């Protein structure tokens, strides 16, 4: 749960003081960010379909083995394939949620407090979600602002996953 | 402790599926509206403390008990403690209209205070009574122009009368 | 300011002085002082972890504390300090329950006991939201009660939970207290049923085969010849 | 924490006179039996992870919600918590077929466990067929033998379904 | 010290992470305060002798008893209306400073934390500095956007005072 | 509550692992133990009436003044001797106890963590227990291993006494 | 530090007890386990050459990627061999002074603690350590008590790893 | 922990009077320069692990001692927690140039860090060349114009060369 | 805390290669003549209590001061406490010699003992010929044979001579 609103409302309340100026700035400085946000938040539901399919091809172009080698974890059949689907969509999905919050809060929450144990018993190596997401911060084509502030995203989650 | 921004964060993730462009309009017009939000929440703010000392003024000369020997808020202490929980729970309502959602006052301090007040003896319908007079000032002193850029300042009069609302019904 | 409200202490096996001797239901004790290879200090702080945080994972470590107590400018008493203000205990903690519950769990992982009462969690809930998460934990360890039972170089434990010739003493903590309760399960609504009960397929009842029937012998025509 | 050798003691002591002969044959067979006993428990801790995982995959096989949006074990900490979950009943009944006494079991794991998975909101009755079939494949594991001498361990295989019939019953 | 720049960074440190991009807003938040907040401080500067001598004009005309009764705390004499001069101007640069830095914390670390017991022991009845900081509130003249702010200051420092 | 399979367990319990080559050595070293554990067991149940009647028998021919002096602690009458019959039966019980065991945990368990009080208050030299547990030990004849355990056995039953 | 002596030391100490009767026969069960563990560890020492290069061989036949593509964690040229042979050395000593010690200890002080973190930020996949200690597990042919000990040894070996 | 704004702070307190002009000028510059420091700090930390990775890859093909046998960073946990050492100092040199002070730097991790790596055992000058090739990895990140609005950054790469610089000389 | 199994571990580690033949010769004859090692310690403690008493009982008979008033050891708490302090020493030493090392005994107790006797303003000789009165008399319960086989004891007897004489001399 980090937002700039809760963080502050957990400053003020860790410290017991009443909400202040220094607290008030950072909501039209949460402008900054999200006249811009809420946009980049809207073309990526629309971009979403061709992101994961096509970060699907990257991580199966990249890793033949995958798509080879027979195994539960690897996509050799068609359900380890949805299951790549699925991974990938919820990568994307946390992506637009942590664009919508503000923070990485919520991306932080859902995702990576657990990856490593995942990624240790079910042998999901983390550099196949470093091609996707790389696919992703290469093929979203945000425009100005709104793309400066995915790539601080995304390579935050890279640095979550490396 | 939840911003409106992560409700409906939340709430598509329970669904599972992106954010629809309806619940856009309305988070657009709430980031166009947060900057009333905001800083209502200040202007309810700076004067808090006339505004705990006047609505405890009221509610003492409303029930002569609280001050009369015996009484729930005779003591030095006991009065000074009772001040302090009306400055929380003015404070409290402060976050809650700041976070934009009832979830922080909900969440941080009415739930066990019912219990409180019932394990304690302190009675719970003068602490209504007394958060409801602390509303009736809060948007008033939110809501007056002084020296303010001309504003729609009545969507927060609105939602600042439910936050306390609710507040003095999670009293009881 | 305002001090503590006086509640009187209740009964427990804790106040007693208790005749303990060397067994597995004391807990294996865990001090800095002693611990002085490379692995004990790997040891002590997975069971720091155990306690305040119940089997944290790589996200929750904070390499800064761990760090700095291996070299060993740091006490253990403000290693606990440390995990009790980082933020995973936070936000685990005291963002999911009430101030009352979260006084409970805390006096529960820093002191080793049980409260005494409700207005125990009552008085002590006053602290806290005035003064901050900082000056409880503060306050809390600077109390006579946990300097006397572990000290500056003890990790907690739960106190005297079992008593001698028992099979059960008491329920161990980890397991009593979790961090949610029922008021915040219901927010996230987890109780979604499982409904694999009943479903009522549509297909015609099937029904036993009468004496006589044809199909009676079936079974050993298609085993024949 | 009951070892069967102190649970005759125990039980001689509130009898109050010597341990009989009767006791003293079963206790002398649960000493040539033992050898079994101990070493059961570390060839079912042998593959204890690969055993984990495989019932979680069946779980999450046979009840699609459990990783399905709004499901309990959903996001990614809580799918964590639940394989921490199996792997703790796994080694804590691990635990009491070391011990030979499902009183350890009882004792350290299962008791407040119950009302633990109530009041998170977990489902118990997953929990039940996760350790049922975590249970089926550990005596077979166990049962299996590979570089091992054949003996008769039924009893490991009986006692072993016993354990994790407790612990399956005691979830609920 | 509480300017948002030092809270990120504590945030940060507690939360043991590296800046996100929450934190980056921050500073450009901090944009839409101190293009403002450096002009208001200079014009306080410019300000700064006929606004204590205003408002020590002002105390002592609402409390003619403290110009009347002979007493250490009250300024009966020279030498007690020069502590006044003294108390009023530390409060006027407290405000300057606590304008510069974007937050509270100069106020809050040089001011606020002793008051309660000076005023205790020394007898200084806080409804004095209320009216002389009530009377700066008034007579600063600030223009728009920098004077609501100071206003929204200068209540905190009354809110610690009452 | 020491016996070795416990204390193997409670050190992998406050670990937080699983069962190593240590468990296997640890309980094939109770072997070396129990092999002949439980055959002195049953030897001492067989010596046991005898034990306690000598040792009561020890015990009166080494302080006469018990056996002389009026008191409720000293065995003048009948009443008193019957109590001294319970107590080193009670003795002689937990050794039993200890020696099925394998570890000290019965006896440190029922007879040591309250010991120095009742002595204290019930008036009762444990220099008599002393006597009481060298005559068992003297008494009890058991050949090669078994008499390494209860000197090691019996020792620390003098220890917990002295 | 995990050896079953050092174990009855620490239990000793935390406790504040010297040793008792159990101690004891935790040394004449590392009987049990030593009297074939210093002979099991003298044929890995025989073996250890051989080993390393079948293990080599089977994890570049199970995994045909890693020699084929070019990277610095694969083994693509002479020097990332180089560095495999110098893992699985490192694997097959830390197994050899695991047997030795008589607990995980040395293992799981010297290899187990930062694996986690050196293969999720070099890109190391430990299922590639699965398969070496796999093909050790399968070439080794130890005989007896001591083929068991040590397969309850690699198994903590993969455990660890996955 | 100081903030540059908060050092004019406490320098005009020092001496006792109002903030100066010329002091005022380069604050309001500093002002239009804090653009470039802020998310040149971010874009620092952008690559963070990659350089952190570099550089330690960078440091053991120079040293070839730090994984042999017998070397300081050898073992395996030796060797995570000196990606851990240089990941620390990597991102409190990402805190200086954010406080745009290197009273942070100064002040949270440089000070004792000499002494501990003195009486652990551990090599400094070594330290100091993987900061120093950390450094010149680090502007160039930064330094680099691709996809970004191009300006003159001559302060910020400046800046944080005396940061880096100022963590390998304390390093020592 | 250091075990000589791993003593050899850690040795051969520094070093980096394998154990070697030689070093194997002397782990196997060190796991046969474990079996002194480990019960020549429990017979140690056998009979610990009566070493302390004798120990300290020749000890103020030989300086009568500190029974008399004004010395070191002369009140109730503090004659307790210095036979708390015989009995910790006599379990540290025979923790040493279960071990089979000294590294417990100079790690746990002994290092910091001589500072704290001297800030404390106790004497340290008295110590030490109270640690070889008592070393004396721990070999001989176990240097003396009474109904038992007979063994080259002299190798054993020998460390622990080496064991209370690194004591007393580390007490000084
Ligand atoms: C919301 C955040 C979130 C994350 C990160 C997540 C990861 C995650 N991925 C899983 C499976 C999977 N994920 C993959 C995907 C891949 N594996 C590969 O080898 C491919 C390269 C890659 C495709 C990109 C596959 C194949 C499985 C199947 C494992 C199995 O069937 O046993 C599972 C097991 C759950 C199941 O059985 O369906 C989890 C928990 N789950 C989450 O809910
Ligand atoms: C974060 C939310 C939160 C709340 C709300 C809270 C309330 C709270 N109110 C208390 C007391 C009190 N509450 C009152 C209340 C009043 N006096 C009256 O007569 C009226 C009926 C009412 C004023 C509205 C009084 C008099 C006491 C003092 C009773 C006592 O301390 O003996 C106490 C006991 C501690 C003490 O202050 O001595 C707590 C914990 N604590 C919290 O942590
Ligand atoms: C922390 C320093 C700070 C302040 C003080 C601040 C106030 C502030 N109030 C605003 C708007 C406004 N403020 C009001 C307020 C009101 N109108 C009424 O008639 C009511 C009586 C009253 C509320 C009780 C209104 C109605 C607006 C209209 C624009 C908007 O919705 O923001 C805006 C919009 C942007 C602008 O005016 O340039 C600013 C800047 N912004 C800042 O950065
Ligand atoms: C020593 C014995 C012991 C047990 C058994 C124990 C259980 C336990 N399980 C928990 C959570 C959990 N338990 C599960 C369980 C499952 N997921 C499912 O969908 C299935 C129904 C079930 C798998 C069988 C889940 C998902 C959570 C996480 C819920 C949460 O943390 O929000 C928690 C809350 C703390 C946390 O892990 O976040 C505790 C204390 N604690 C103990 O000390
Ligand atoms: C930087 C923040 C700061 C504050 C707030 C501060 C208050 C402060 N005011 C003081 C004195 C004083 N302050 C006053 C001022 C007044 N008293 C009145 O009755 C008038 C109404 C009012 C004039 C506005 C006077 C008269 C004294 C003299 C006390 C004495 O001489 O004993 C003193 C005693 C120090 C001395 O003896 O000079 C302190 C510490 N000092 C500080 O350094
Ligand atoms: C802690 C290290 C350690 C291990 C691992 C160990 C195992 C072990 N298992 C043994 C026997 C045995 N183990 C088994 C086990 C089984 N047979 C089956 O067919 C079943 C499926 C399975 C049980 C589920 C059997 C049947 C024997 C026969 C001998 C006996 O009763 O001990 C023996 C007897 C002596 C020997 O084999 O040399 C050893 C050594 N001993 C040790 O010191
Ligand atoms: C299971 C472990 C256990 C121990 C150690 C134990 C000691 C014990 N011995 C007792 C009494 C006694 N024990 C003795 C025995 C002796 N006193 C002498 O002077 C003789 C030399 C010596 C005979 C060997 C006597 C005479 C009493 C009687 C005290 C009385 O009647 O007030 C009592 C008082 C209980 C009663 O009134 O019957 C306790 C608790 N009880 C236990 O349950
Ligand atoms: C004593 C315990 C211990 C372990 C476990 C250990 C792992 C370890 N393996 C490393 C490298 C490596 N390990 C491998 C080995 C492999 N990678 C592959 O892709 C192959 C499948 C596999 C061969 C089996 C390779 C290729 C590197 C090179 C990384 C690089 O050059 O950047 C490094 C980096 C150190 C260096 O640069 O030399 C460590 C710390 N080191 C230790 O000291
Ligand atoms: C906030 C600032 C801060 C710093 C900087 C810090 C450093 C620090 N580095 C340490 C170890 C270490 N430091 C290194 C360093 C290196 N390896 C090499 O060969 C090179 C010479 C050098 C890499 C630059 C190594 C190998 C260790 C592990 C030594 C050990 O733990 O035994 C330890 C001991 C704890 C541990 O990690 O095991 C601390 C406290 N702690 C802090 O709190
Ligand atoms: C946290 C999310 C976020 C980012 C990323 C961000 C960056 C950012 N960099 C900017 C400007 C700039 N950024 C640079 C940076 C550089 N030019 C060079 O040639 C150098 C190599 C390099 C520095 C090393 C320059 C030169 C400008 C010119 C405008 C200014 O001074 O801000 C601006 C000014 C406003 C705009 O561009 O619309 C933005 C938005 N703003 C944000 O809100
Ligand atoms: C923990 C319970 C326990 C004990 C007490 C124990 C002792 C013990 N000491 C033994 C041998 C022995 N013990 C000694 C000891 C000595 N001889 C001397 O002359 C010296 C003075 C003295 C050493 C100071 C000797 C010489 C042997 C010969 C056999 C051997 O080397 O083990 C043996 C060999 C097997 C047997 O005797 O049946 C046993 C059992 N074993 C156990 O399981």
């Amino acid at each position: 749960m980090k937002t700039p609103l809760t963080e502050a409302v957990a400053l003020a309340d860790s410290q017991g003081r009443f909400l202040s100026n220094t607290e008030l700035q950072y909501l039209y400085g949460r402008l900054r960010q999200g006249a811009f946000a809420l946009e980049a938040a809207q073309t990526l539901t629309a971009k979403a379909d061709t992101l994961v399919n096509g970060a699907a091809q990257a991580v199966y172009s990249k890793f033949p083995y995958t798509t080879s080698t027979p195994g539960n974890n690897f996509a050799a059949d068609q359900r380890g394939k949805d299951k790549c689907a699925r991974d990938i969509g919820y990568y994307l999905r946390m992506v637009t949620y942590c664009l919508v919050a503000g923070g990485t809060g919520p991306m932080d929450e859902y995702l990576i407090a657990g990856v490593d144990e995942i990624n240790r018993t079910f042998d999901l190596s983390p550099s196949w979600y470093v091609e996707a997401l790389k696919h992703i911060k290469a093929n979203h084509g945000l425009t100005g602002d709104a793309a400066t502030e995915t790539n601080n995203y995304i390579d935050y989650a890279i640095n979550a996953l490396s | 402790m939840f911003d409106i921004f992560t409700r409906v964060v939340s709430q598509a993730d329970a669904r599972g599926e992106f954010i629809s462009s309806d619940k856009l309009e309305a988070l657009k017009k709430v980031v166009a509206e947060g900057t009333k939000r905001s800083d209502a929440v200040s202007r309810m703010t700076n004067n808090a403390s006339s505004i705990v000392t006047n609505a405890a003024r009221q509610l003492f000369a409303d029930q002569p008990q609280l001050i009369a020997p015996g009484g729930n808020a005779y003591t030095n202490r006991r009065m000074a403690a009772c001040l302090r929980d009306m400055e929380i729970i003015l404070r409290y309502v402060t976050y809650a209209t700041f976070t934009g959602d009832a979830s922080v006052l909900n969440d941080r301090c009415l739930n066990g205070l019912r219990e409180t007040y019932v394990a304690l003896g302190v009675p719970g319908a003068s602490v209504a009574a007394g958060v409801r007079a602390m509303g009736k000032a809060a948007v008033a002193i939110v809501m007056d122009p002084a020296g303010v850029t001309s504003g729609d300042c009545s969507s927060l009069q609105q939602e600042i009368e439910l936050y306390f609302e609710t507040a003095a019904k999670a009293v009881e | 300011t305002i001090p503590l409200l006086q509640y009187a202490p209740s009964s427990q096996n804790t106040r007693v002085a208790g005749y303990t001797v060397g067994g597995d239901e004391q807990p294996f004790v865990f001090t800095t002082d002693n611990v002085i290879s490379d692995s004990d200090f790997d040891v002590l702080i997975n069971a720091a972890y155990r306690q305040i945080f119940f089997h944290a994972f790589k996200c929750d470590r904070q390499q800064l504390l761990e760090s700095q107590l291996r070299n060993g400018q740091i006490t253990v008493r403000d290693f606990i300090r440390g995990l009790l203000l980082s933020e995973t205990f936070i936000d685990s903690f005291y963002n999911k329950n009430s101030n009352y519950r979260f006084v409970e769990q805390c006096i529960q992982r820093v002191l080793g006991r049980d409260p005494f009462s409700e207005q125990e969690k009552i008085a002590w809930s006053i602290v806290i939201c005035t003064k901050g998460l900082a000056a409880f934990v503060d306050q809390l360890l600077n109390t006579d009660e946990y300097m006397e039972n572990f000290g500056y170089d003890t990790v907690p434990y739960q106190r005297r939970r079992s008593l001698a010739s028992r099979e059960q003493g008491e329920i161990p903590f980890n397991i009593k207290s979790p961090r949610y309760d029922a008021y915040y399960r219901s927010q996230l609504g987890f109780p979604q049923v499982v409904w694999q009960n009943a479903v009522r397929r549509f297909r015609t009842p099937d029904r036993v085969p009468q004496a006589g029937d044809p199909a009676l012998f079936l079974n050993m025509a298609r085993s024949a010849q």
